[PDB]
RNA sequence: AACGCGACGAUAACCCGCACGUAGACGUAUAAGAAUAGGCUCCGGCCUCGUAUCCUAGCAGGCGAUUCCUCCGCCGGCCUCGAAGUGGCCGUCGGUAAUUCGCGUAUUGCAAAGACACGCGCGGGAUCAAAUCCUUUGCAGACGACUUAGAUGUG
RNA sequence: GGGAUAACUGGCUUGUGGCGGCCAAGCGUUCAUAGCGACGUCGCUUUUUGGAUGUCGGCUCUUCCUAUCAUACCGAAGCAGAAUUCGGUAAGCGUUGGAUUGUUCACCCACUAAUAGGGAACGUGGACCGUCGUGAGACAGGUUAGUCCCUACUGAUGAACUCGUCGCAAUGGUAAUUCAGCUUAGUACGAGAGGAACCGCUGAUUCAGAUAAUUGGUUUUUG
RNA sequence: AGCGAAUGAACUUUAAAUAUGUAAGAAGCCCUUGUUACUUAACUGAACGUGGGCAUUCGAAUGUAUCGACACUAGUGGGCCAUUUUUGGUAAGCAGAACUGGCGAUGCGGGAUGAACCGAACGCGGGGUUAAGGUGCCGGAGUGGACGCUCAUCAGACACCACAAAAGGCGUUAGUACAUCUUGACAGCAGGACGGUGGCCAUGGAAGUCGGAAUCCGCUAAGGACUGUGUAACAACUCACCUGCCGAAUGUACUAGCCCUGAAAAUGGAUGGCGCUCAAGCGU
RNA sequence: CAUCGGUUCUGGCGGGGGGAUAAAGGCCCAGGGAAUGUGGCUCCUCCGGGAGUGUUAUAGCCCUGGGUGUAAUACCCUCGCCGGGACCGAGGACCGCGCUCUGCAAGGAUGCUGGCGUAAUGGUCACCAGCGACCCGUCUUGAAACACGGACCAAGGAGUCAA
């Protein structure tokens, strides 16, 4: 239809610093840096109150308008993320071979390490990287359950669909053997 | 065009109620203002109103009215034009959220003196500030979650585990009990689901509506009436402070 | 790649005689990168536009002045350029309308065989440095082809 | 005995029957009734007690397709384990016999990882006539019908670019397969009978490329 | 067309289009008067003779590179394809007539190429202008202009059908017909989702939710003798429905474009090639 | 090269006529109306910006009738004038039709200037380049396609003569 005008609002909130060159969008909050991209769609940014960011499509077709959506919460993903923080709590479970996972922050390239024994009796380790900028602690409150903190939404998502696909039985009932590591929990830091 | 989510038509008997029943709505009420003498109104806030059958049978005198507010406005008539009776339409400035209304033939110091003497315990919807600290134990999950002694507890059913664990709390079953921890008991330290004064969301009020721990009060608050005979209306206590419009 | 390319080793300077001087020059002038729902910048501002910017006067471009330290070229010296290899700076020397003049240009008529100098090659001989044939070799061989060896030696 | 088509297919072929009835959106002679009519469902085949194949082959080899038998990967199934079954991506790599037969398939039996199916103008190594017959038949009756060139490629050479040494790599080909044993482990799983897999380790078949110490074979060294 | 004309394609005042037979003067017309070998009741017909008018509009249009009679002389006496009409038939091909046209004895421009397509017919030359077909390059000529549509895991490409369907498409655009909507639309979230009634038969059990039948009523704002999950039965969760919060257009079925699928084998290959994506595709 | 004739291509200019004597439009005159509502006023998260009311105010718009007006312009048709380029020069005393008449553009190119003999201009061969382009005869057939003949050259070689 070609539509002439649709816009789009994004708050930002007081601690925040957000700056776009071209659309190279970069979020400096208090939990740190966030950066990406967004050259792959044609977006008009610009400032229209104290903390709102403008987002508009000009002579666009439904899916020019569509995509001024998902970029709209991308970049408010990127908010949260340098504000409050992302934290995904896994939990492994098992029925007789009890599953061991030893995490060690590796000195070169910053990345932690997952390393997983004893899956169903295997003697392969396995061994998960984490994407750069995820933590990854063994929980002290509740019994064998891991959290995975970042700011980065979609590095933490990842790094914890790895885990869960990395332990998945092969060739045996699911019915039966209910052996593997899953997201149980899914919000914010604070 | 394409690309559009599929309507799941129900194969039910039940089908939606349209304009027949917005005109029923309208008769009855209007069939009902001359009939009696006190129009009371009513607000139930932030409740649930599955004790509002309870009213309706103590008070088999009365005729007790909660629908749509806008309705229920358009049928007492919101101006003074068109309305069925004077001081209606200060009746229609009284309904703003959720309200009812109550038609009555009795005493009206009687009825507020009910309505101050009723008080049951009742679910806590989501919004409220939490009172208590209410926390299961450890060890094995019961039904009621420690709030009644476990020597007297039974313990939680197995199909609840899978909506347990949906809600938020980490529990798993060994030998077929569900258990938070280890089955004899330590080990974890515990789900403490809701603390002092933070406002209860969605997912604890299901925590406590599956463990039968009530966390607030029903109680409803009576806000004015107006008189067939004086024709005019007086804000009882609740609508000095109460949002009007 | 037997009509793809590179690095390297060693060569062919003499003397005698003789055959000829553009698959398209004519100012054949111009290096940022990057984005294109942005960019450049003297940080003043600027961007549709290469319709731009350098060079361009002089017998096919003479001779001598007045006058000028600008531009061009050659050698060095020191450095830089390697994807299929060049420019910078300094010094010498040669040339040089940025200003103003003087003495030539003609009757080739309105457009369409002289002398000197320098290269590319041919035909002889003499001087190099190699290769092939030759003899041996058998790590090789249908035949060619290939691996060796033969000038004084560890033959 | 006369007449007529020179001849077949070349967006052909494959997995789901036919007949009658009921239902039926639409279109139509003027409208869902002049009527055409799918998907389903009903009646028949068809139900209440568990052999078929004419000329052909047979073998090797090349190359291609996938409509995949095995080997790799996944999705689903009361899929506990083991063994499977159905489906999907996949042609990289491999792909039998025996009994019986005119010959094949079906079935049965054995081996193997399995021993799939196809394509390559369906790959490369009589024809009358005459004679005698006529209820049918023939003829020691006849004559006649009826195909050594060029070139691609490969190997070894090769003129010219001065000879020789060391190189670069456009392009073309391309390579590895399958099974087993030890450990995991008599462990997960299981009432029992039974019974895995990942990581690690060691062999074997096929295939490819080399080599002659040793062990066989061979003796124009005629010792 | 009408049947406010009659009557009822077989109705008609009138009348198509469209092909297709026959006439449109002087070599012609009419009648008068006579005969005959023909015929008739009879110049009633046929023939032979008689009379007239108009020859400077002699009886429509257009064209007219002459026509006719006699005699004589060569070569020929096959068909193939297409349009239209028409007879018969098949599951579909197909077979036979009649007219016309093309090729046969025909060169040229175009459709990349070509018996049957499109344009156009021919002495030797110079100049100009077109047709059919084209103007991104091969290739002479537009990376011409205007408004849209389309992204295809081998799109489509200019003058054409079958597979193919009442077919599948959470592709995209335009449109039609119904319905809801500030009396707060659809979507979401917060809640209610009751009571007779663990309704009646069956029965270890069966309370809405393994089955058979019935499927009613009060409160309502609404709530099914129940849409699913569940239990040995319970319980619990859920859906239908209803209320509060937000706030403006929706959502069902068809239709028409373009696009995907709508079946494929086997040497390596084809809109002619390159390649083309606000086209170098498609419609005007 | 100048002045001409024939054909042709391509630029520019001056008029005339017609359509609703274009429709519009500018400036006036008169009546009417509205909001995608001007100024004003009220509410109004005050460099600023929204909501409502109300018909020209400190902006303007629409509809109708009239004047300037026989307005201009577009479009269609038409009478002419001037420039730029290409190809061509047939014929050979006069005669004809004319015209702007001491001769002209009127039944077909003259005038002026230059160049050309150790080469103006041609020929043949060889080769390169762009575009084009099946091997002849015979025979069959609607046609192609088959089929027969062709190693090459010279000489001979086939509708004749009588009644």
């Amino acid at each position: 239809m070609r539509y002439i005008h649709s816009e789009e609002t994004i708050p930002v909130p007081e601690n925040l610093k957000v700056s776009i060159k071209s659309r190279l969008v970069t979020v400096e909050g208090p939990r740190g840096k966030l950066q990406k991209d967004l050259s792959h769609i044609a977006v008009n940014f610009s400032v229209v109150k104290k903390g709102v960011i403008g987002l508009e499509i000009h002579h666009g077709s439904r899916k020019d308008v569509a995509a001024l959506r998902t970029v709209r919460t991308i970049i408010n993903n990127m908010i949260i993320g340098v504000t409050k923080g992302f934290k995904y709590k896994m939990r492994y479970v098992y029925a007789h071979f009890p599953i061991n996972v030893n995490v060690e922050k590796n000195a070169e390239t910053g990345c932690y390490e997952v390393e997983i024994r004893n899956f169903i009796g295997e003697k392969i380790v396995r061994k998960v990287v984490m994407a750069p900028g995820v933590e990854v602690e063994i929980s002290k409150a509740q019994k064998d359950e891991l959290i995975l903190s970042g700011n980065s939404l979609e590095a933490v998502s990842q790094s914890a669909a790895d885990i869960q696909q990395i332990c998945k039985v092969r060739n045996k009932d699911i019915r039966k053997f209910l052996d593997g590591i899953y997201v149980s929990e899914k919000g914010n830091i604070v | 065009p394409k690309s559009k989510r599929a309507r799941v038509y129900h194969l039910i008997q039940v089908n939606k109620k349209g304009r027949e029943a917005k005109e029923r709505l309208f008769s009855n009420i209007r069939e009902t203002i001359p009939k009696y003498q006190h129009c009371f109104v009513f607000s139930v806030d932030n409740m649930r109103n599955n004790y509002l059958k309870d009213v309706r049978h103590e008070l088999n005198d009365c005729r007790i009215f909660f629908g749509k507010t806008k309705l229920m406005a358009r049928a007492l008539g919101t101006t003074p034009e068109e309305e069925q009776a004077d001081g209606l339409h200060r009746l229609t400035r009284y309904l703003t959220g959720t309200v009812g209304l109550l038609f009555t033939n009795r005493d009206p110091a009687d009825i507020e003196s009910y309505f101050s003497n009723l008080s049951q315990v009742d679910f806590a919807r989501a919004g409220t500030v939490a009172p208590r600290t209410v926390t299961v134990p450890t060890g094995i999950v019961y039904s009621t979650g420690g709030e009644v002694p476990p020597e007297h507890d039974v313990p939680v059913s197995h199909t609840l585990e899978p909506e347990l664990r949906r809600l938020g709390m980490p529990v798993r079953m060994i030998k077929g009990k569900v258990c938070l921890g280890d089955e004899k008991g330590e080990a974890s330290e515990g789900y403490t689901i809701c603390k002092e004064g933070e406002v209860l969301d969605s997912r604890q009020t299901r925590l406590l509506k599956l463990f039968s721990i009530c966390l607030s009060e029903f109680k409803v608050s009576l806000l004015g009436y107006w008189n067939s005979a004086s024709g005019e209306v007086t804000e009882l206590e609740a609508g000095k402070t109460r949002p009007k419009r």
